[PDB]
């Protein structure tokens, strides 16, 4: 349980540590909506870019 | 004349924390900029209803923008000229990076104003932006060259 | 010129949903219909405070129209001869059952237009009405020649 | 002018509650149909003096009516088209059952005027009638089709 | 408690397939409001007629 | 300077579902009330304001904000016997009271503060039954020594 508490701990942390980052990095991108950028390749838990 | 001709047909929103406009939701390219620090209610069903989480590190809500402001709203360049982009409290001109206005354009009330060219392309936003010597500068977010939207700080900036 | 000038001066009511009319509130007869599957608040307290179930059977809610907007809520006769009916999209008249108008009237956004004689009196309320080749049907919700409240309705019928 | 001028000749009588115009006693059709609810004293002695009982389910007074005053008592017909029946306050009309004037008619000192054609036919007394919309109702007491003394009263009516 | 169930399914069944056709067979006929048919002797839960 | 002054001032109308029933009053820092006077106001600093009850004169108070503060219906406690002037007419009485024409309105005016034609709150309508011919005034103001009190006759009006 300890075991199955740390990665729960990791797993949490790990949500927020993403999808806060993955808010991130799409904000400043997904806010100029043309945002030339085909680094989407870091996340892609956030997608869908313009075709550029 | 275009300061306020083509700014008064624009399309921004105040905020009225209970009545009191502190900030300006803008309406721009597609998605909409509350400066999210100012709070209340907004003048627009289509705005006002919306729920909207946090751009923290920029302070901003974000998108909510229903289909029928679509296909007429704010479209822009990222970048920016050293140009005259002007509204309610003036223009605005800076040569390398930022924004700054004759003094007295008023901080409080104010954050919200989109920066618009005589053209009519919003390049920015007010966040703020301390008094410097003669002139006011302005905190704002903005778009980099490449399009990133960043926001552009000097110290000590202002409230909204 | 009937056609406008009367139906100006009728307290219809349009349901904005989220700002946008998607169809009328027309108070007749005593009680109010407002088309059911048209949804938003209305322009008068008196009516967005007012709780409605469904007639979901014909698809129209009901009244409760309080005592300060009766009494000339488009009176009317139940019945119908082949009259030039008006309203704001133009006039209809036809002989055996049911309603049609020249094509292009509007079935979206227009559904609530109470069906009003140049006298004035409401025969029927839109519900919609596809393109019979050259002419645009129109379903509605009437009364009969007993004053039965029945509803016309063509095949491939319109939304509201 | 035949809402006041055929109407002043008639021989109404208001009920003074110690001075207090409340209603009016008027002779209809042989018999008097004083206003239960209505009190206080009458100016006729061939009225004053003369003792009621009450039709309670109504909330009238009745007749007795002295021979004097006879031969002439507001004569009518016991139904009604869509008239235009005048009196004091104005004049009312609706097309099957109900009765409904302009509003601000008064229906407080009032009940009792007789519902008069312009020919000067009773088709109705007044109850009172709520306040509708626009314009106000009445309830009052009529005949049927039949000749059947009824009343018609619409929901929460009023005092006289 | 079956037969008490099956009353209760034949109450709740009789509410809607009464109560549904109470509130239809008025809806036809109060909302016309004249509406002068004397066979309002078939539901006799709502109610009043306009004296025809 | 019966509607005039008045106008200029910064009463506001307490709508009960768009019904007025009377007029919330920013008199001299303190708002008041009328409480038994319900529904929201229009005025947004006035409205978000939450506001326990005064009830034994039946007010609110204030907690009104500092942007409307430098700038509200300054005033005197004490009143002669003048010619106190608002919207449905003005107001005169001798010793201790306050009686108008007939027809000034009970219902949706009590709020009304009560101006001088220089324009100094001396009272607050609460109501005051028809007086004969005149009509009276219950009424909240002050008292010479500046007690804030309450004046009543017999069978006062609504509001």
């Amino acid at each position: 349980c300890t075991c199955v508490a740390i990665i729960m701990v990791s797993c949490v942390t790990s949500v927020w540590l993403l999808c806060r980052t993955r808010n991130l990095c799409i904000t400043p991108y997904k806010l100029a909506p043309n945002a030339q950028v085909p680094i989407l390749l870091a996340l892609l838990c956030c997608i869908k870019p313009t075709r550029a | 004349q275009r300061m306020c001709m083509k700014l008064e047909s624009d399309k921004t929103f105040p905020i009225m924390l209970n009545g009191q406009v502190n900030g300006y939701a803008c309406v721009v390219g597609g998605r909409v900029f509350k400066p999210l620090h100012v709070e209340g209610r907004i003048d627009n069903e289509q705005l006002a209803a919306i729920k909207l989480k946090k751009a923290s590190i920029y302070d901003l809500e974000y998108g909510d923008v229903p289909q029928c402001m679509k296909s007429d709203t704010l479209q822009y360049t990222s970048d920016k000229p050293p140009g005259f982009y002007n509204w309610h409290h003036g223009a605005v001109q800076y040569e390398n990076n930022r924004f700054t206005v004759p003094r007295g354009v008023g901080g409080k009330g104010d954050s919200g104003r989109p920066i618009l060219d005589n053209k009519g392309r919003v390049v920015a936003i007010v966040l703020g932006g301390v008094n410097e010597g003669s002139r006011t500068a302005l905190s704002v977010v903005t778009w980099n060259q490449k399009g990133v939207t960043v926001k552009d700080t000097p110290e000590g900036s202002e409230p909204w």
